[PDB]
DNA sequence: TGCACGGCTCGGCCCGG
DNA sequence: CCGGGCCGAGCCGTGCTTT
């Protein structure tokens, strides 16, 4: 029966909300190292991998390894009730329930019965990523919004010390370009010329909820899936794997 | 839900009342799987697709 | 495709407990109780009774 | 004929809005001591009591007593137009018309009709309340909003140095516990153990629009209607009587 | 081929959105002095005129004169995509495409295809206006909002050192009065008693978008149209003409 | 038997106070 | 930052020359 404590319950609520915007069910691994989760959206186009090392937890008491399956909607709604100052506690006794306790001016405890979510193993090997760029969340958020405004798909084109992202509509046109000398980008390293396209629905779903002062690392190449990832408390990490079009 | 292990279905449409003389119901597992896969049912319990015909 | 006048996914009666869209899941969530004309089956051995074909 | 003056039009607007969420039409009695109202919910579940001593109002001039019958929706919409710093004046003359003057950067006047409403006198004297507790508004508001998720009935439990609110559903469950050491519970005086249940919709309607930093006194007994009251501007008070369920 | 630079794209977006509420398509006349627009709504009840001399623009560069036409919805959306502190840039080449770019934290450029609209030049000669009243935007906004509560028409009544806007319904009545000594009125110049009425729909549509602290001057006569004025950064101006009622 | 109008309800956005 | 207002969606309705 493990016990976990996390300061800043609202951060965890936002993280789980972002992770649950694509998958309707999820199985979380509990281990000596930390929490872990992986799944695929029903359409089988985006892969979500989540890692929470034990270091980022105020307390972490685990005496084994197991998996807990919870319905994402119920957990999300329960976690939305935590204020920015609350401390979140997760525990599980020998009984088949999960207890979510929020602490502060008063103690409030919820009980969610575990479900039997089946396990499907999937992992992708390291891919040869010609181009790699790290940017801030706000610029990508606005760019995706504009592309959705005009067109239905986006194109990621990057060259030596230059990153641009276009969205050609039926008649209109959108062009956003940036350079390392600009504040939007932090660095670029392009092995060779690269370009690809991706859907706008999934991009809007995953990029939503990004903070202004957050660094996002994007890796992509020629007509192969793009990988986006950003860190949680300098040790956690959330990764997406968006497939290409055509 | 426990039987078919399908938990993420948000909506599951039914009927106000059965028009047959037996008023037997259909298993809910079939409805859950249909909702999961995004297909609809017909009066006799089949899924159909309509199109114009040419020779 | 082919859909009923209000789209349906399972041939199960719900009445007005689901709303205008006859959502079975929503009615289930709110712990409602629905009264409708349905057929029940009885298990010969133990005595379970309900709208099911297997006990 | 009377002239009544009040500052902070939004406070009066919130009072009227709370009063008007249960009674479609009500009659206010005006007298030298002040203003009072007493109505009852159409379903015969919730009773509303009002009392506004003449010390609350900045100016209070009136001779004799007159009954005022006004539709609550129109009055609510009219008073909803007052900003926070507006000075609200209620006036009447020989004509059976009620005037509502709002004074600010610009003076604005409204005229409303009067409709006669049958008045029924129903006063409930002191009833045996085994347990009496006084808590902040925020604690009860959050408890109700949390219990709203699992089900539509909330259970109140009172014990020696212990106050508990819990809810149960088909599969989920919530529970909030308070104790004298906590800051939510100011004081508890229970002669013997008691328990009851109440409807969530009524509790939310009664507790909605309640100051976060306030003092609410709750009195209830074994399967008997609860009594909730709080002071307004240090003089006026409200009282609610909610029938138990089952 | 022109290069127009405007600081504070939010104000430009607000101005264009206010202009576009009544009409659907308009042609912008650009010359060596500034930009001017004029149109009439499909119901032939409101005429809107707008001008923007070169003094307000941070940088202006035009050779000759041309009229540029474009759909109001798409332009409104593109402007709404702007921010509070960005600088708007309107530029065009030989190709008949309107290129809009916003240069803030990052540079984004949209393409908006052009459209040709028939031009019906009409000028209504200045009429004998028997009243000129200058009031703040907040007072008129709130007065319209109250008047819309009881009836769908509003009435003005000018008098020597006296202004008052009324509204009457089947039973309820609303009245707002102010004088020179008040802080809501700056100057009043009436030649003779005046009375007129205007629809609340059009007044609400055109008033929405005026800052709380602003200068608005209204010219109206006896049973004749009304004119509303207010300056845009002290150089440009906006003209509204509304036909009377009855 | 396809079209055109008009009463609800019912969530997801937004924007300002 | 919490709450109203406004705006689609989605159900139930009508109605489609006539001395
Ligand atoms: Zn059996």
């Amino acid at each position: 029966p493990f016990e976990i404590v996390f300061e800043g319950a609202k951060e965890f609520a936002q993280l789980i909300e972002t992770a649950s915007r694509l998958i309707d069910e999820a199985a979380f691994k509990v281990t000596e190292e930390g929490i872990s989760m992986r799944a695929m959206d029903p359409s089988r186009v985006v892969l979500i991998d989540l890692n929470l090392p034990a270091s980022i937890f105020s307390k972490y008491e685990v005496d084994g390894e197991e998996t807990i399956g919870v319905n994402m909607d119920h957990l999300k709604k329960v976690l939305k009730r935590g204020k920015a100052k609350e401390t979140l506690i997760l525990r599980k006794g020998e009984e088949n329930f999960l207890e979510i306790s929020l602490q502060g001016t008063a103690t409030r405890t919820f009980k969610l019965p575990l479900i039997d979510v089946e396990e499907i193993e999937v992992d992708l090997p390291e891919l040869p990523f010609t181009a790699k760029v790290v940017i801030l969340g706000d610029v990508i958020k606005e760019a995706v919004k504009d592309a959705s405004l005009v067109s239905d798909s986006m194109k990621f084109i990057a060259k030596e010390n230059e990153f641009t992202m276009r969205a050609e509509g039926e008649t209109q046109e959108v062009e956003v370009k940036l350079t390392l000398e600009d504040e939007g980008l932090l660095d670029i390293e392009v092995q060779e010329e690269t370009k690809s396209a991706y859907g706008i629905s999934y991009l809007s779903d995953m990029v939503k909820g990004l903070g202004k002062a957050d660094e996002v690392t994007i890796k992509f190449g020629n007509e192969m899936p793009m990988q986006m990832e950003y860190y949680i408390r300098d040790e956690g990490r959330l990764i997406f794997l968006l497939a290409p079009r055509v | 839900m426990e039987n078919v292990k399908v938990y993420g279905v948000d909506k599951l449409k039914g009927v106000m009342g059965m028009t047959s003389g037996w008023k037997m119901p259909e298993p809910l597992e079939k409805g859950l799987l249909r909702a999961k896969n995004d297909v609809y049912v017909f009066k006799d319990g089949t899924i159909r697709f309509d199109a114009t015909d040419a020779p | 495709e082919r859909k009923m006048k209000p789209p349906v996914q399972v041939l199960f009666p719900i009445g007005l407990a689901g709303g205008s869209s006859r959502d079975i899941k929503k009615a289930a969530e709110e712990g409602k109780v629905a009264e409708v004309e349905i057929a029940f089956f009885k298990c010969p051995k133990c005595g379970h009774v309900g709208p099911e074909h297997l006990c």
